[PDB]
């Protein structure tokens, strides 16, 4: 009965993987990179990157590797998806057009498993005799490459080491072999093993086990002549092979985790390494020569290069360029010097690329005319940390650079500012408290200012600190809507993790506040026991502490409510009015919760977000000043965001990535049926929605009655997508839905995935079609096929234009009607 | 209470909003959390008494208040709380009619299955109509024991004392009846993941995996696991990659999908069986990794713990080793079963002529 339309406005922008090779032709340099679900593939030149393609596939691109079997003259394209569907593709051109042309396809998800901690892992060996895939503890999928092996069978083979800690094929062994590193009781190891197809099984690796450093954390196969292979950990670097050890322990790697790896020379000469505070180093291979003229390792030598944004991937392309593909921060090219420059690095920017992730909060303001919203968003995270302006007329996006982690955010009128609560990391010092690492937002604010509220230490306690633990220290920012100047900061207590935000009137008081909820924050808690509500107000330029309200917890959301203050601490909702004095006195409570994380309302209805149990729907009610349970999701999720489309329809995100709609059971002739939400809609996205929020982008041409769309919320997500939903009548949803059919069954799916099981709602738990939504993305896609398959599409297709009698649908119609429904973002 | 390594939750939250940390990582700190409120579900919400020995449990799947409880007297009830409209009753023979197995059926909430000491496999209404009888022993002294259903592959099974297993269809259709075992099938399970593997637990000191639309020849099973005691009970995980299985000594085992025969760990627990008593059956909580199952101590059982109470015992799954205690005086009698909802807000227990709730503490403004 709830019937939606969901479309994306700003495709994912983050960067999952990149990886170079000889794709297109065996004299063209190429370089993929994967964003979630979109594969661009560009040229490397000496300058940069052409772009030359784009595709969306129908499947998280987890795994993306380039090989090149026997026989073949230019390399093929493997790739694996989350819902383990596996495929080989070949790049085909001629003339203009570009198509990916599907040589194997296979579903190898398992008829049970449970999926990884570490996550999947695939990998190819470096002779193509075989995939080898990590899904589930204590197997290894091995997907033989037989030109036979289209539908890419495989078999399993016993991994007696369940937690596997990194794996990779080893180059120079005459049978293919993978070397490992795991965990046990007994630390971290690492051992290889022959992989033998006839048997099916492993064999006894060439060299044996080895213990390693305890946060020995992945592993690189070195090619020939060197051979063997080399294991990063934390604290330590070794190379092994057969008989050969050398261990490394530079200080330099201390202060941050190498967390990414690429080889420079293609006989591994050269790494380039990035941490994960974006500092990126080269990593030298000395030779020794040997009489029987082939070389070994001699030793190996890491020199700092520079400062990247945090780094998810590197790519080393030609003539000392580097892409640096990024999930944290703007993916960047840039040149490598051979000499360094003043303050010595050897990195010089040469292109930045916008990251939009994470989204973690949006607002929408019209900043500039009437009618004609803008959105700001909470973007990135640490050092990379800013936010992100978006505005239509395809869009234009300003930057402002924060240098520290934004949370919430939303706009003061009245003031013609923003609040936002941001935190950066510091670091113990030599003699004293905490320093920062850089300055920021919050460290470079017009105006500063301490707190005084010594509510918090109740029953302190001396914790010994090793040192150079780091702390994250929350503050909130007073910006500029015009400049975007950091106009005030006030930093918040030790310890204490500001959560929610929210700017409003309270009570017959004129003024507007600003509110802030906290929490003290302990190591040894599982959940907080203490916490704040504080009220500032905003003028001459500082934020003045008007009130204060001590609780037992806690405080994930609050809300503007008729004049009052709806607040959620762990288990409890409570109710807030503000009195003449300034401060905080409760109403009533609620106490049915596990953990009430998100909020949001509408009139006198409030629906509930729980950390595990879906979503619940309250109402206040008033005329007894307390709370009535009008109905509850029986369905257990795991939230992430609630939304309420209107009175009638309630909005969920789940942490497999898939939304739902729940209504109220209309058909109820009793009070414990009509307290049942029937989950009436349900819709794999493919990402993880952390925020809803009312408004739009498109300019609203107001009193435009008829058109097919109702209501507009954006949300926003961590890789940097953009999407919007809407409400949908009946006929609409019906119409769109035949639509949907009728273009899966004409359009070419990369891997020979069905889009049914791309869209098919999945957990762990259960496998369901998705109901109630419509693929936006579908819909769009109609507009870049040939007008023969549109007639195709249309071809005994039953339409009614506008309002009237039904006919045949022609091309041209359904042209219009996508193309209507492209102005909505 | 007492914890092991773990921190930062509301960073966690936040890194994931970040997509920097994994989702498990967090479902481990909140399985941490769950049982660290369960140490505060110690104030026994509420307790129920009726007529002759509870000997199966069951829940309503849609709804929380709601449960279903079956006699050994042949006596089904049907308890909702918070309603006080003095709950659902049916009565039966009274005194061998002990009705041992009961699930409710997915479709129609008001039905439910059952097996009986009578030797009447029956589907009947909390109403009273007995909708369908579905198999019978036509001998007295010959009596079935388990039972199970599923919705997805629309199929119904039972076990009986003597080593045969049948299934059917909801409307009929029975093809099966060949002999599994030498002696009693205590409990039976199915897969919610795939639909067409199952697993059996019988007194032959031996547990099966079976393969019920390939098998056919009597034995040409798929595989047999051994024990060192007759099971009580295997079963199957939510997420079906986990099978669970409990003996009659002193033991609980988890089998992995990777290779049925080995185990991943076994973990030991006293559940002595006796006579008069209910048997005792561990069970899975449905979105966690943690187990949960009432204790019988013995004398000559070398315990970990100092305290040997009759207490109800809570573990992690893949480890080994305990997290939670349940004991409420009161109510010292032994919980026999424990089952919490599908849901994951409240936990039923069955003890001697008792049915216990052991909900979350009630706050105070």
């Amino acid at each position: 009965m709830s019937y939606n339309y969901v479309v994306t406005a700003q495709k994912p922008t983050a960067v999952n993987g990149c990886v170079t090779g000889h794709f297109t032709s065996a004299e063209d340099l190429n370089l993929l990179i994967a964003k979630n679900t979109r594969l661009e593939i560009y040229v490397v030149t000496a300058e940069g990157l052409r772009p030359v393609k784009e595709v969306g596939m129908y499947g998280k691109i987890a795994v993306m590797e380039l090989f090149r079997p026997k026989g073949e003259s230019k390399d093929l394209l493997f790739i694996l998806t989350a819902k383990y569907n596996a495929c080989i593709l070949e790049y085909k051109q001629s003339g203009e057009s570009i198509d990916i042309i599907t040589r194997a396809h296979g579903n190898v998800q398992d008829r049970i498993g449970r999926p990884s901690e570490t996550g999947i892992i695939g990998i190819i060996d470096p002779e193509c005799r075989m995939i080898g895939l990590r899904l589930y503890d204590g197997l290894f999928k091995v997907i033989p490459l037989d030109r036979d092996n289209k539908e890419l069978k495989a078999f399993n083979i016993r991994l007696e080491e369940l937690h596997v800690i990194d794996v990779k094929f080893l180059y120079g062994c005459q049978a293919p072999t993978i070397c490992f590193v795991y965990q046990d009781p007994q630390g971290r190891h690492v051992k290889t093993y022959e992989v033998s197809l006839r048997e099916k099984e492993f064999n006894k690796g060439p060299w044996k086990q080895e213990n390693v450093e305890a946060e020995a954390s992945m592993v690189i196969a070195v090619p020939e002549p060197f051979g063997g292979a080399i294991i990063i950990g934390q604290e330590s670097i070794t190379y092994h092979n057969g008989d050969k050890y050398l261990a490394i322990a530079p200080p330099i790697i201390k202060q941050s985790t190498i967390v990414c790896h690429n080889r420079v020379d293609p006989n591994g000469s050269r790494y380039l390494l990035g941490d994960m505070e974006g500092r990126l180093f080269m990593l030298l291979l000395e030779k020794e020569e040997q009489m029987d003229g082939t070389v070994t390792l001699k030793d190996l030598r890491v020199e700092l290069l520079g400062e990247t944004s945090i780094a998810e991937c590197l790519t080393y392309l030609d003539n000392g360029v580097v892409f640096v593909g990024s999930r944290l921060g703007d993916s960047q090219l840039v040149k490598l010097n051979v000499d360094s420059n003043e303050q010595g690095s050897y990195v010089v920017a040469m292109e930045t690329f916008t990251n939009l992730g994470p989204i973690v909060d949006m607002c929408v303001v019209d900043l500039e005319r009437q009618g004609q919203g803008q959105l700001v968003t909470c973007s990135g995270a640490f050092k990379e940390g800013s936010l992100r302006i978006i505005r239509n007329g395809k869009l234009h996006i300003r930057t402002v650079p924060l240098y520290e982690s934004p949370r919430k955010i939303c706009y003061q009128e009245v003031s013609q500012c923003f609040g936002v609560l941001s935190s950066r990391i510091e670091v113990q010092d030599t003699s004293g408290g905490t320093t920062a690492l850089r300055p920021s937002a919050s460290t470079q604010a017009l105006s500063s200012s301490v707190s005084s509220s010594k509510l918090f230490s109740s029953s302190t306690a001396p914790h010994e600190t090793s040192f150079g633990e780091e702390v994250e220290v929350h503050n909130l920012l007073i910006i500029d809507q015009h400049t975007f100047e950091v106009l005030h900061a006030h930093q918040f207590l030790q310890n204490e993790y500001a959560l929610s935000l929210v700017s409003c009137k309270l009570g017959k008081d004129p003024n507007t506040y600003f509110i802030v909820g906290t929490a003290m924050v302990y190591p040894e808690e599982a959940e907080p026991k203490q916490g704040r509500i504080v009220v500032f107000q905003y003028s001459d330029g500082k934020l003045q502490t008007v009130a204060e309200k001590e609780v037992k917890g806690a405080v994930y959301s609050m809300v503007e409510f008729n004049g009052k203050l709806l607040a959620s601490i762990n288990s409890t909702v409570r109710l807030y009015e503000w009195t003449t004095e300034k401060e905080l006195r409760t109403e009533c409570n609620h106490y049915n919760n596990i953990m009430a994380l998100y909020l949001k309302t509408k009139g006198d209805f409030i629906l509930v977000g729980d950390l595990m149990r879906s979503v619940l729907l309250l109402a206040y009610k008033p005329m007894e000043g307390n709370f009535e349970e009008i109905a509850r999701d029986f369905n257990p999720n795991w939230m992430s965001a609630v939304e309420i489309l209107d009175d009638d329809n309630f909005l969920g995100a789940e942490n497999a990535f898939n939304l739902f709609v729940c209504q109220k059971d209309s058909a109820a002739t009793t009070d414990e049926e009509r307290q049942h939400l029937q989950e009436v809609g349900l819709f794999h996205l493919g990402e993880f929605v952390n925020v809803f929020c009312h408004g739009s982008l498109v300019m609203q041409n107001l009193g435009e009655t008829s058109t097919p769309t109702q209501g507009s919320v954006l949300f926003g997500t961590v890789n940097g997508m953009i999407g919007l939903v809407t409400s949908l009548s009946e006929s609409w949803y019906n119409l769109l839905l035949d639509m949907q059919n009728r273009l899966n069954k004409v359009i070419k799916s990369v891997g020979k995935i069905e889009h049914s099981f791309w869209r098919s709602f999945h957990t762990e738990r259960k496998t369901e079609p998705a109901t109630g939504f419509i693929d936006g993305d579908l819909i769009e896609s109609f507009l870049d096929i040939s007008r023969p398959k549109m007639q195709e599409v249309v071809a005994n297709l039953q339409y009614d234009d506008g309002s009237g009698m039904k006919r045949e649908a022609t091309a041209d119609d359904l042209i219009k009607v996508v193309e209507e429904l492209t102005r909505i973002h | 209470q007492i914890l092991p390594p773990c921190r930062s939750i509301v960073r966690t939250l936040h890194q994931h909003k970040l997509g920097r940390a994994s989702w498990p990582s967090v479902q481990q700190g909140l399985q941490q959390s769950f049982l660290h409120t369960l140490d505060s579900y110690r104030i026994l919400q509420k307790a129920a008494p009726f007529d002759r020995r509870a000997t199966s449990l069951a829940w309503h799947p849609t709804h929380p208040s709601t449960v279903a409880v079956g006699s050994k007297g042949g006596d089904i009830m049907l308890w909702n709380f918070g309603i006080k409209d003095k709950p659902t009753f049916i009565k039966g023979i009274g005194a061998g009619g002990s009705i041992t197995g009961l699930k409710f059926n997915p479709l129609n909430t008001n039905q439910f299955y059952a097996s009986s000491m009578e030797g009447t496999t029956r589907l009947q209404d909390f109403k009273g109509n007995i909708l369908r009888v579905f198999a019978s022993s036509d001998t007295i002294n010959i009596w079935f024991c388990s039972l199970d259903v599923s919705a997805s592959s629309r199929m119904v099974v039972t076990g009986d004392n003597v080593g045969n297993v049948i299934l059917l269809n909801m409307d009929g259709k029975e093809l099966w009846n060949l002999r599994m075992h030498k002696k009693k099938v205590t409990h039976v399970a199915l897969n919610p993941c795939c639909d067409w593997f199952l697993a059996t637990a019988s007194v032959d000191q031996t547990v099966k995996i079976w393969d019920l639309r390939q098998v056919r020849g009597k034995a040409s099973f798929l595989y047999s696991l051994p024990h060192r005691h007759p099971v009580n009970a295997a079963c199957f995980s939510p997420d079906g990659a986990r099978l669970l299985t409990t003996d009659q000594k002193s033991e609980i085992r988890v089998y992995s999908a990777s290779q049925w025969d080995c185990p991943l760990g076994l973990i030991p627990h006293p559940h002595r069986h006796f006579q008069h008593l209910t048997p005792i059956k561990a069970a899975w909580h449905p979105r966690y990794n943690l187990i949960v199952v009432g204790r019988y101590p013995d004398p000559n059982f070398k315990s970990c713990t100092p305290y040997e109470l009759r207490t109800i015992d809570v573990f992690d799954g893949n480890s080994g080793k305990m997290m939670c205690q349940l004991y409420d005086p009161e109510s010292s009698g032994i919980s026999s079963l424990n089952e919490f909802n599908p849901m994951g807000d409240t936990l039923a227990s069955a003890m001697g002529y008792h049915i216990l709730i052991w909900s979350q503490e009630e706050a105070r403004t």
